DNA sequence: TCGTGCCTGGTGTAATCC
DNA sequence: GGATTACACCCAAGACACCAGGCACGA
RNA sequence: GGUGUCUUGGG
């Protein structure tokens, strides 16, 4: 590499919010009855706003 | 105006009562029907309707 | 008769119209 | 002088919600 | 397949 490089050991620390507590999607699905409007929340096969 | 907005309408005689989809009861713990409150406050008017109307008799 | 048992009601930064 | 009525979007997750006196019913 | 608050967070 026609360039010099820096290089050495540091310190890293993982974080939580790792990719499978965000992803998400949605069909269809579990509906509010107040509304019909799709529900709110991830874990419930939620959908966007 | 006359035909669609009365000015003597505007004092609430008969008071409509909304089917239950605006109202529907959640279930408190899925047999426990814990009331949406509009059916409580509708429940309120209707005891004092009564109790008024009990009095002029 | 007396306490139980279910049971219903009830409290001691503002800047803008009117 | 009073009054109201406003005063960022979206998402995710975890944790918690009835009291006491008032009349009926029974061995 | 509750629903309502509050709390802590992320961009």
């Amino acid at each position: 590499l026609m360039a010099q490089v820096f290089f050495g050991p540091t310190y890293y620390q993982r974080l939580r919010h790792m990719v499978d507590d965000k992803i998400h999607a949605r069909a269809r699905g579990p509906v509010q009855v107040l509304t019909r409007q799709p529900v709110e929340g991830r874990s419930r096969d939620g959908g966007l706003r | 105006n006359e035909d669609y907005a009365r000015p003597e309408w505007m004092i609430i005689t008969v008071l409509p009562v909304p089917p239950p989809q605006v109202r529907p009861s959640i279930a408190m713990d899925e047999t426990t029907q814990g009331q949406d409150d509009l059916t409580h406050k509708l429940s309120d008017i209707l005891k004092a309707n009564i109790n008024v109307q009990k009095l002029e008799m």
